[PDB]
């Protein structure tokens, strides 16, 4: 029994061991509550405004639309306290925890952003914080993990598996399969078990509020399409959250291609994956034909969750959202066009949804139409990536 | 076939309870674990539960994450393990084998179709590790349609509520927790008197105590509490383990263990 409904069509669900049912339903219940009581509805709105730094800009990128009938807005998450959205979810998850009385965080990562986001709550709002993260990513993400215990977390590496994000996933699970009396999961994207993707769409959807009031007091109406990048799906669905029942407003999601779909050495489970049932939910993902779960390859290691959100796979099934992909060369000149066109360095992650929108400019450039891309984060994080690719090109 | 029910039945007639070693199919290769299970069956298993290797077992602690290693290290296949209980059934008429799978494993061919092939090779029960009572639809129905008993997690703080349901929907055995975490030897977990009590006021499957067993005294403990015998993991593993570089020793301490085990299960 639960309040709300677990499956978005026949994606989502539970697909947790027994044991951890009572926590779901506890955090789901909190969330509730939580949601009808204003008071931590001003407490979250606090936070957002004058420690994370909410609204975020929107910026009209003129020079990289000039001489087309593209009008290109970003919404600037690259701006957030941190340098990506992620900061907005983990301080709603941050007050839940304490509403439900913990002191305790457990919080899972890959290439280390949700890590630094979930310590940076932790930090702020007196948690105590403990990151789990795949030995092969502890070694190649030495920035974020010394950014994580600069804050006070506990960062333990993981040995099992393929010692990377799938590995800390189910590391994460099995702490709290034994701590959850005291601690709580905060679990980095919209997928995972409900209520996970429900409660992160929630507590990301002022991007999509904010984004439809921005664009009506500069254009007067809303947008052809909004335009994100998919790794699990938080991002853009706190994007297309708010347009959903704006019915001419497109919703495009773009997935890592990596070295190209038909190579498959990529990221797009959403449309060249198959369904499967790994952590706690059935969505698409990445698998071998006989079904362990595989990696999602992409340029950008914000990207290789190796599944999707429920609600993206809903959407795209009754054909509200579309999900394209972005190639990792694809994504490394919309990178480089971005800095050198308007002064602002995106995450390699938001130049796949930056790219898709210059290919939708490019391919029909007389065709008006008004995008917003949302830009999900900073990319200084991606220059010694970006160095390593040209100088090895022979650029 | 009604194999845990036969089971069962001959064990109460000897007042005894079960002991029951779990092993990773094909861990540390194919020829040694179909030795291993043979070692556990000749050294007194009253019945057997047996892992698939999976990439991601998530209700498994350390020991069991590396047996899963081991048997990928050796190239071990959902197929391959099929294989070998088809074989391990050929040699073993009536002992109870149970399968511990990971959904994914369950659905990836069709959840019928692989309930389809537990029945041909045969299986008799399957607990899927990540399918709690609110998703098991699908997953019990396809088990009693092939005669394979879906076995459920009756975990030590269940409530009523949780208890009719584990009692009605399940077959075979219910899986008593002893603890909260993962599997492990290293955490000694179950106070279970009144559940067992519960369960068998609700008619449910005999209860078998699982999680953190690796002595004797607590196979006794668990019989004594009322339960029809007890689930032992970890602690075989670890004889695995300790013991790759010398197949011989390995079944010699594997034989000593259950030997010592299923001893104290005896009335
Ligand atoms: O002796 P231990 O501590 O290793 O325990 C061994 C148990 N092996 S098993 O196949 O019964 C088993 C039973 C249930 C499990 O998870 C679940 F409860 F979530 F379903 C996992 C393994
Ligand atoms: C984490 C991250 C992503 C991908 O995660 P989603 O949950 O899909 O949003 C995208 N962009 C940035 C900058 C990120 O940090
Ligand atoms: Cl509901
Ligand atoms: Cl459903
Ligand atoms: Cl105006
Ligand atoms: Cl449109
Ligand atoms: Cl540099
Ligand atoms: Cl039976
Ligand atoms: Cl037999
Ligand atoms: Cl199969
Ligand atoms: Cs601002
Ligand atoms: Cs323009
Ligand atoms: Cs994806
Ligand atoms: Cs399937
Ligand atoms: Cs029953
Ligand atoms: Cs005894």
């Amino acid at each position: 029994t639960t309040l709300l409904n677990p499956y978005f069509g026949e994606f989502g669900g539970m697909y947790v061991p027994q044991i951890l049912m009572p926590a779901l339903n506890q955090l789901e219940e909190a969330f509730v509550s939580a949601q009808k009581d204003p008071e931590f509805q001003a407490q979250f709105a606090d936070l957002l405004k004058n420690y994370a730094g909410r609204p975020t800009a929107l910026t009209k990128c003129q020079n990289i639309t000039a001489g087309t009938r593209t009008t290109l807005y970003l919404k600037r998450e690259d701006l957030l306290h941190g340098g990506a959205h992620k900061t907005n979810q983990v301080l709603g998850q941050a007050l839940l925890a304490k509403r439900m009385g913990k002191s305790e965080i457990i919080a899972e990562t890959g290439a280390g952003q949700h890590g630094v986001a979930s310590a940076l709550a932790s930090a702020l709002l007196g948690l105590k914080c403990r990151i789990y993260m795949g030995a092969k990513d502890v070694e190649r993400q030495s920035p974020n993990v010394f950014r994580m215990r600069l804050m006070g977390a506990e960062v333990i590496p993981v040995h099992s598996g393929s010692a990377t994000l799938k590995d800390a996933c189910n590391e994460a699970l099995r702490d709290w399969s034994g701590s959850y009396e005291t601690a709580h999961y905060m679990l980095g994207t919209a997928a995972g078990p409900h209520p996970y993707p429900t409660i992160v769409r929630e507590f990301q959807r002022m991007i999509g509020e904010e984004t439809k009031a921005q664009i009506l007091d500069k254009e007067g109406r809303l947008p052809d399409a909004v335009i994100a990048c998919v790794g699990g799906g938080s991002n853009a669905i706190g994007m297309f959250a708010d347009f959903i029942n704006d019915t001419s407003v497109g919703l495009i999601g773009v997935e890592p291609g990596g070295h190209g779909i038909e190579t498959g050495e990529h990221g797009a489970p959403l449309k060249h994956g198959r369904v499967g049932i790994y952590f706690g939910m059935k969505a698409p993902m990445m698998q071998t034909a006989d079904g362990q779960i595989e990696e999602s390859y992409s340029i950008s290691a914000g990207l290789d969750f190796p599944s999707v959100g429920p609600q993206h796979a809903y959407l795209n099934s009754i054909g509200r959202a579309d999900y394209v992909s972005i190639t990792d060369d694809e994504a490394l000149e919309a990178f480089k066009t971005l800095c050198r066109h308007e002064g602002i360095i995106p995450a390699l992650e938001s130049s796949h949804a930056l790219a898709h929108a210059l290919k939708m400019m490019r391919e029909q450039p007389e065709k008006e139409q008004l995008l917003v891309v949302n830009l999900s984060g900073r990319g200084d994080k991606d220059i010694f990536t970006v160095h390593d690719i040209l100088k090895a090109r022979g650029e | 076939m009604e194999r845990y029910e036969n089971l069962f039945a001959q064990l109460n007639d000897r007042r005894e309870g079960a002991f029951v070693p779990f092993v990773t199919l094909g861990d540390p290769g194919i020829e040694q674990s179909l030795k291993i299970i043979d070692t556990l069956i000749d050294a007194g298993a009253d019945a057997l539960e047996l892992g698939v290797p999976f990439s991601d077992p998530l209700a498994d602690g350390p020991t069991i994450q590396n047996a899963n290693l081991r048997a990928f290290a050796a190239g071990v296949t959902p197929a391959q393990c099929f294989e070998m209980l088809a074989l391990i059934r050929e040699k073993h008429p009536t002992i109870p084998i149970g399968l511990l799978m990971y959904a994914n494993l369950v659905f990836n061919n069709g959840i019928d179709a692989f309930y389809a092939r537990c029945e041909q090779v045969g299986v008799d029960s399957v607990l899927v590790a990540d399918v709690p009572v609110e998703e098991s639809a699908p997953f019990r129905q396809a088990a009693l349609r092939h005669n394979i008993a879906p076995i459920f997690i009756c975990p030590p703080n269940a409530d009523d509520d949780l208890l009719r349901q584990v009692a009605s929907y399940g077959r075979g055995y219910t899986y008593l927790l002893s603890r909260s975490g993962v599997t492990g030897a290293e955490n000694r977990g179950a106070p279970l008197h009144h559940l067992i009590e519960k369960l068998k006021e609700y008619h449910a499957a005999p209860a078998l105590q699982g999680f953190g067993i690796s002595s004797p005294e607590q196979v006794s403990a668990a019989v004594r509490a009322g339960a029809a015998g007890a689930i032992s993991g970890s602690a075989i593993v670890k004889i695995i383990e300790k013991n790759l570089a010398s197949p011989k020793q390995m079944l010699a301490e594997l034989r000593s263990f259950v030997s010592a085990m299923k001893a104290a299960s005896r009335a």
